[PDB]
RNA sequence: GCAUGGCAAGUCUAACCGGAGUAUCCGGGGAGGCACAGGGAAACCGACAUGGCCGCAGGGCUUGCCCGAGGGCCGCCGUC
RNA sequence: UAUGCCAGCUGGUGGAUUGCUCGGCUCAGGCGCUGAUGAAGGACGUGCCAAGCUGCGAUAAGCCAUGGGGAGCCGCACGGAGGCGAAGAACCAUGGAUUUCCGAAUGAGAAUCUCUAACAAUUGCUUCGCGCAAUGAGGAACCCCGAGAACUGAAACAUCUCAGUAUCGGGAGGAACAGAAAACGCAAUGUGAUGUCGUUAGUAACCGCGAGUGAACGCGAUACAGCCCAAACCGAAGCCCUCACGGGCAAUGUGGUGUCAGGGCUACCUCUCAUCAGCCGACCGUCUCGACGAAGUCUCUUGGAACAGAGCGUGAUACAGGGUGACAACCCCGUACUCGAGACCAGUACGACGUGCGGUAGUGCCAGAGUAGCGGGGGUUGGAUAUCCCUCGCGAAUAACGCAGGCAUCGACUGCGAAGGCUAAACACAACCUGAGACCGAUAGUGAACAAGUAGUGUGAACGAACGCUGCAAAGUACCCUCAGAAGGGAGGCGAAAUAGAGCAUGAAAUCAGUUGGCGAUCGAGCGACAGGGCAUACAAGGUCCCUCGACGAAUGAC
C-alpha cells in the first residue's frame, strides 16, 4: 500500500539486486522501506560524521537531513536528501541516490548502515 | 474497505450486547464525571498549586546554544570575521518580542568566537573562552549587580 | 533537450531548449491528489432543511392501545426517522467542510510533474490522445496568439498532424443517470490544451475538447485532466519559457 | 440559465409577445439571399414546405398560427376524424420552411428589409 | 493513535490582497501556531554535535576474528 | 375424484420498479422599507355562459399616455356563441386614472353593517380655529433597549450548569448598534475613534477550585474621518410662519465667538487652504433587462416519425443549456463577440463658493454634581480586592484641579480630561431579483410538483392530509346490432401501439378468477438440506448421459 510509484520501483530494484548479486544490504534496505514510513530513517549529518569512514559507502535506509557538520570525505547513499544535506555533503564528499548505489555496487560490499 | 463499511448486518456495530450503547450511563457520566469517584484512575489529583505572577511583570528571554552559533559560523558569511565575531541579537529569531537575548552553553565550540549578547551562562562563557574566545556583554547586559 | 519551434504554416523554424521542469519525474500519485483537491474545493455545500419532518406536535400515546409507541397526530405517524414524512436521521449537512487542503509545495510539485508528463510522447499516447507526431509538447511561434479564426487554428493543427485529437473529442456522450435532470446531460473527451502567454487563445477555445490556458496560471487540472498525466499540449514560444519558472 | 428546468420553464411561460420567436422557420435559399435573414416568424399568409413529419415534402399556405401552443396549420396538412371530417394536424415551425411571404404589412416588409432588425 | 504523501531544524499559513479561465484556479500574505531546552510554586538558573561496555542486522577478513548504525547496560551534564 | 396443496400460464387487482420533472432543498451575487395621500391583511364583488384559482375594484381578467412589440388576440382553460385587431390589438416597460366594505381604522356604534359632520386618542406649533403638522399599524429574518424560565449537565443535589438560552414587553433602519480617549500600559524616546474578520487562547481570570465557564491589550487584515455644543468674551446683531401685510418666538439669552492642534480677554506676528455651511455633481464597477447574432435541414438504409447507421459538406471570438415525432454546433430558441437601457454605487468622489488656519508674551476669566468618590444590599461578568449595572444612605475638587495605569493610602512617573452632542465606510438578515449544484426525484424533497395551509378536525388557541405521466398528432372511437339505457356489451373505425381508450407510460409482490403440470377423500405436522426414484418439459441461452469390454488402480482386501 505504498503510494509513491518511485519508492515502489526503488524497492523492487533493491530486491532484484539483493537476489541476483550477492548483496544483503539491498534486501535489508528493501525490507525497511517496505515498513511504515514512521520507521524509516531520518539522519542528520552529525551522526554520519560520527560513525562513517572513508572508502566505505554510508547507506541510510531513509532520508538524510542537514543538521550538524560533516567533514569526512564519504559517499552517502539514501532514499532522499533535504536540499541542505545534499549541499553540505557534496562540499566534502558525495551525495548519491540509492538507485546509483545499486548500480555502482550491486554486491553491496564495503557499505555501512546508518539510521 | 474500512471497518465502518463492514458494520451493516452485524446488528450491534461492535458494541457487544445491544443493551450497551445507550446514554451517558455507559460512559459513567457526562464529560469528566466521576474523576474523583468511579473514574478517579489516571486523572491528576484535585487541588490548587502555587501561584502566578502578573503577565506584564514577566520577562521572556530569547535563548540560543553555542553549538548552534558555532555550527554555522562559516555559513554566516554575512557576519564579521577577525583574528569570528557575531552579535547574537542578529542571529536569534524571536529576538524582538524578547525582553533580551541570552546565550546558553550546550554542545562544543570549535572556533575562536567573540560573542555579544545581553546575557551568558557560566558554561557558555567557559566554553567560548576555552576556545580562545571572548564574551562581550551588551549595554542591556549592564544589568548585573 | 531541444524543442522544435513551428511557424503558422507548420514548418520548422529553429528550436529552443526545453526547460528543466519538463524533466521533473512523473509522479501520477501527486498529480491525482492535486486534481482531487481542485475538484473538491469547487463543490457547493448542501443539506436538508434543519426542521424537515419536525414541524408537528405529534406525540406518542404510550402503552394501552396495542400500538407501538410512535409519535402520532390526527392518527397519523410523524417526526421519527422510521415514519413516512418523518425526519431524515443523518442527512446531508450545510456545516460539513467538503474542501480539501494541500501544501503549496506538494501542489507545485504536481504542477511541475504534470508539466513533465507533457513532454513524453508515449504517456501522451497512453493517456488516450490521437496524433501522428514524434516530438511533444508542440511548440509554436508567439504569432499563434494573433490568430482569430478557429478554422485557421484547425489548418495549423492539421499541418502539425495533431488534428486527429480534436476528431476524437468531436463526440459528446449522453450520460447515464439523473445528472441529466440537473443540467449534466452531456460529457466529452478532453483534447488539446493550448497554453499561451498574454491571453487564452480565443481562436482555439471553441475547438472540440480543447482547453486554453496561460503560462502564468496553467494548472494541474488542465495539464492532467481527471488526474491523468500526459495531455497533448501546445505551448507558445514565450509560454514555454514562462512555464520554466513555475 | 444552463439548467434544463429553467430553460423549459421560461419557454412555456413566456408572455405572448415573447412567443413570436417560437413560431419561427427557416427561409428558402432564395429568400435568405433576398432579405439577409436565415429565418422569419411564420405568418398566416406565407406559403411553406414540410421538411420533417409524415407530411414532409408537401407544400401549402399557412392557414393559422397559434402563439400559445406555438404551432401552425398548413392547408391540406390534415387528419381524418372518425366521423369523416377533416381537421388540421398542428405542425412545429421547426419542421417547416417558408418559400413565399405575405408582405401586405408595411411593417413586416420594413422589418424584413432593414438590416438591423429581423422579422 | 495509525497508514500514505510533501518539506525538514524546521514546517504551515489565517483573515485578507492582486491576477484570472472569476466560488475552482496562479501568485502574494508567516499575523500567528507547533517543533528547535529543560528544571522550578517563584525568583532564578540553564544540558552528552559521544567517555566506557555488551551486541542484532549489515559490512570487512586470510572464515573463528575485526568494524559494528539502530538497540541494551553504564557513566557524565541542566535544574528543583 | 369432490373439498384441496405446490408451481406455472392467460386475464385481473394493486401501484412497486425503471425512465421523466412544471416542485423542493442548499449555496452565492444583487437589492431592501411600507402606512392617516388610509398600508399590510381580510370581506364582498367583478366574466356572454363562470364553481375554483389568478387579475381587477361599481371605469371591477380591466380605463389612459409614452416607449417596445406585432398579426394576431379575448388569463389558468383546448367549449359554445359572439367579439376585438392595419384607427396597429394581444403582449412587455414606465408613468397616470379608477380603486366598494372591514381593517392602525381615527365622528359614533357594529362578528365586514349602521347611526347623526368628524385627524378618535395623545402631542408640537399656533392666526388658540384640527388652521399647519406628528404618532398609531405592517414587514422574512437581521438590529437595539427592557423582562426572563425549566427540563438538562454536575452520573443524586442547593452554588454552578442548561443560559442571559426559550418565551414575553417596547422600539429603529435598510441595515442597526458603536465611535473621535478622564483610552492603551508588548512601561515606552511606544500605540492613537469604532465595528468586524483572523489570531492572541481554551491563554489570563472564575468555579461544591467539582463539573464546567472564559476575556482583553497587542498583532495581521477589512474599511477609514473627523466634528458640534455648554461656558468665558460679545448682548438682540437672531429664528419660525406668511407672496405680502402682518403674527409668533427670544434678556429664564435668539444670534456671534468657542470646544486640548484648550479657549476667551489684552499687546503683538503671520496667515488663511484646517474646519464648517451651502452649490455642482459623475466615470469605472456591479446586478438586471434588452438589440444583433455564423453554419445542412443534402444522398441511401431502418422507422409511425431521423435528432440513428453509412456517405458527402459547413460554422465556430458561437462544441453552455433548451426545444423539435429517437443520440442535433450547422431545424428553432439561444450561446461567443459588439451594443443599448434601468437600478445600485451616490447627492458619494472630483470641481467650485463662502469662512478663516496657525504662532509669541501676559492673565488663578471659562471648561457639564447628587457627579468623582465611600458605605449597605442585590444582580451580572473571566473580572479575581482588580467587570458592568441597579437600589438605599453619604458625598469632593475647580486645571495652581481632576481621573486612569487590574488591592488600599502617600509621593514620583507616564497617560488622559468624566459627569453635553453628532458622525460616512468595512460587518447582520434574506422579504425581493437573478445565478449556481458530486443535494432530492413524487412514501423522496417543503406540510405543500396536484384544490395546499387546500379537503378535513377542534368552542377555541391550534391541528392538517392524499392525489404527477393518453398520443407524433385528439386522429378522444362515425355507422350498425343489443339494452330500460348518452350505461354496459357485440361488431367496427383511428394510431407504430388501444394489453396507449381517459387517475389512460412501464405495470413488481401480496392476492383473485379461469386454466395446465404434479399430488389427492387410509392418513401426521418447521413446510426443508443432501441422496435417490415417478410423472411433466417447443426453440433459445447448458450438452451431456447409459451399458459390454478393456487400461489405470489409494486405503482397504476376500470366497
Ligand atoms: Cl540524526
Ligand atoms: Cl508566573
Ligand atoms: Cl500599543
Ligand atoms: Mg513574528
Ligand atoms: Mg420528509
Ligand atoms: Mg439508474
Ligand atoms: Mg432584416
Ligand atoms: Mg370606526
Ligand atoms: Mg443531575
Ligand atoms: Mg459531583
Ligand atoms: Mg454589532
Ligand atoms: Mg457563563
Ligand atoms: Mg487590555
Ligand atoms: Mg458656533
Ligand atoms: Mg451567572
Ligand atoms: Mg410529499
Ligand atoms: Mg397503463
Ligand atoms: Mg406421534
Ligand atoms: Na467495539
Ligand atoms: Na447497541
Ligand atoms: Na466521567
Ligand atoms: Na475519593
Ligand atoms: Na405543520
Ligand atoms: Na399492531
Ligand atoms: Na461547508
Ligand atoms: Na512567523
Ligand atoms: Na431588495
Ligand atoms: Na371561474
Ligand atoms: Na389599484
Ligand atoms: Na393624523
Ligand atoms: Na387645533
Ligand atoms: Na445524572
Ligand atoms: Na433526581
Ligand atoms: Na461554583
Ligand atoms: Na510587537
Ligand atoms: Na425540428
Ligand atoms: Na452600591
Ligand atoms: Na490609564
Ligand atoms: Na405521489
Amino acid at each position: 500500500s505504498k503510494t509513491n510509484p518511485r519508492l515502489s520501483s526503488l524497492i523492487a530494484d533493491l530486491k532484484s539486486a539483493a537476489r541476483s548479486s550477492g548483496g544483503a544490504v539491498w534486501g535489508d534496505v528493501a525490507e525497511r522501506l517496505e515498513k511504515p514510513r514512521r520507521t524509516h530513517a531520518e539522519v542528520n549529518l552529525g551522526r554520519i560524521e560520527r560513525y562513517a569512514q572513508e572508502d566505505e559507502t554510508v547507506v541510510v535506509p531513509g532520508k538524510v537531513l542537514g543538521s550538524g557538520v560533516l567533514q569526512k570525505d564519504v559517499t552517502v547513499a539514501a532514499v532522499d536528501f533535504s536540499g541542505t544535506a545534499e549541499t553540505k555533503i557534496d562540499q566534502v564528499g558525495e551525495a548519491v541516490s540509492l538507485e546509483q548505489a545499486i548500480e555502482n555496487n550491486p554486491e553491496g560490499s564495503h557499505v555501512r548502515v546508518i539510521r | 474497505t474500512s471497518k465502518k463499511k463492514r458494520q451493516r448486518g452485524s446488528r450491534t456495530h461492535g458494541g457487544g450486547s445491544h443493551k450497551n450503547r445507550r446514554g451517558a450511563g455507559h460512559r459513567g457520566g457526562r464529560g469528566d464525571a466521576g474523576r474523583d469517584k468511579h473514574e478517579f484512575h489516571n486523572h491528576e489529583p484535585l487541588g490548587k498549586s502555587g501561584f502566578k505572577r502578573p503577565q506584564k511583570v514577566q520577562e521572556e528571554a530569547a535563548t540560543i546554544d553555542v553549538r548552534e552559533i558555532d555550527e554555522n559560523v562559516t555559513l554566516l558569511a554575512a557576519d564579521d570575521v577577525a583574528e569570528f565575531r557575531v552579535d547574537v541579537r542578529d542571529v536569534v529569531e524571536e529576538a524582538d518580542d524578547a525582553d533580551y537575548v541570552k546565550v546558553l552553553g550546550a554542545g562544543q565550540v570549535r572556533h575562536e568566537l567573540t560573542l555579544i549578547a545581553d546575557d551568558f551562562s557560566e558554561g557558555a562563557r567557559e566554553k567560548v573562552e576555552g576556545a580562545g574566545g571572548s564574551v562581550e556583554l551588551t549595554d542591556l547586559g549592564e544589568e548585573r549587580q | 533537450m531541444q524543442a522544435t519551434i513551428y511557424d503558422l504554416d507548420g514548418n520548422t523554424d529553429g528550436e529552443v531548449d526545453l526547460p528543466d521542469v519538463f524533466e521533473t519525474p512523473v509522479r501520477s500519485d501527486l498529480i491525482g491528489k492535486a486534481v482531487r483537491a481542485a475538484q473538491a474545493n469547487r463543490k457547493q455545500d448542501y443539506g436538508s432543511d434543519e426542521y424537515a419532518g419536525l414541524r408537528t406536535p405529534a406525540e406518542s400515546f404510550g402503552s394501552g392501545r396495542g400500538q407501538a409507541h410512535v409519535p402520532k397526530l390526527d392518527g397519523r405517524a410523524r417526526r421519527v426517522p422510521q415514519a413516512v414524512k418523518g425526519r431524515s436521521a443523518h442527512p446531508p449537512k450545510t456545516e460539513k467542510d467538503r474542501s480539501l487542503d494541500l501544501n503549496d509545495k506538494e501542489r507545485q510539485l504536481a504542477v511541475r510533474s504534470a508539466l513533465a508528463a507533457t513532454a513524453d510522447a508515449d504517456l501522451v499516447a497512453d493517456r488516450g490522445h490521437e496524433f501522428d507526431r514524434d516530438e511533444v509538447p508542440v511548440v509554436v511561434s508567439d504569432d499563434f496568439e494573433d490568430l482569430v479564426k478557429t478554422q485557421e487554428v484547425v489548418s495549423l493543427l492539421e499541418a502539425l498532424d495533431v488534428h486527429a485529437d480534436i476528431d476524437r473529442a468531436d463526440e459528446t456522450k449522453i450520460k447515464a443517470g439523473q445528472g441529466s435532470a440537473r443540467g449534466r446531460k452531456y460529457r466529452r473527451p478532453a483534447s488539446i490544451l493550448f497554453v499561451t502567454s498574454d491571453e487564452p487563445s480565443t481562436a482555439a477555445r471553441n475547438l472540440a475538447g480543447a482547453d486554453v490556458a496561460t503560462a502564468s496560471e496553467v494548472n494541474t487540472e488542465d495539464l492532467a485532466p481527471g488526474g491523468a498525466p500526459g495531455r497533448l499540449t501546445v505551448f507558445t514560444e514565450s509560454a514555454l519559457a514562462e512555464v520554466a519558472e513555475r | 440559465s444552463k439548467q434544463p428546468d429553467k430553460q423549459r420553464k421560461s419557454q412555456r411561460r413566456a408572455p405572448l409577445h415573447e412567443r413570436h420567436k417560437q413560431v419561427r422557420a427557416t427561409l428558402s435559399a432564395d429568400l435568405r439571399e433576398e432579405y439577409g435573414q436565415r429565418n422569419v416568424r411564420v405568418n398566416a399568409g406565407d406559403t411553406v414546405e414540410v421538411l420533417r413529419g409524415d407530411f414532409a415534402g408537401e407544400e401549402g399556405e399557412v392557414i393559422n398560427v397559434d402563439l400559445d401552443k406555438a404551432v401552425i396549420h398548413v392547408e391540406d396538412v390534415t387528419l381524418e376524424k372518425t366521423d369523416g371530417e377533416e381537421v388540421p394536424r398542428p405542425l412545429d415551425t421547426s419542421n417547416v420552411r417558408v418559400t413565399d411571404l405575405d408582405l401586405e404589412d408595411e411593417k413586416r416588409e420594413a422589418r424584413l428589409e432593414s438590416e438591423d432588425d429581423s422579422a
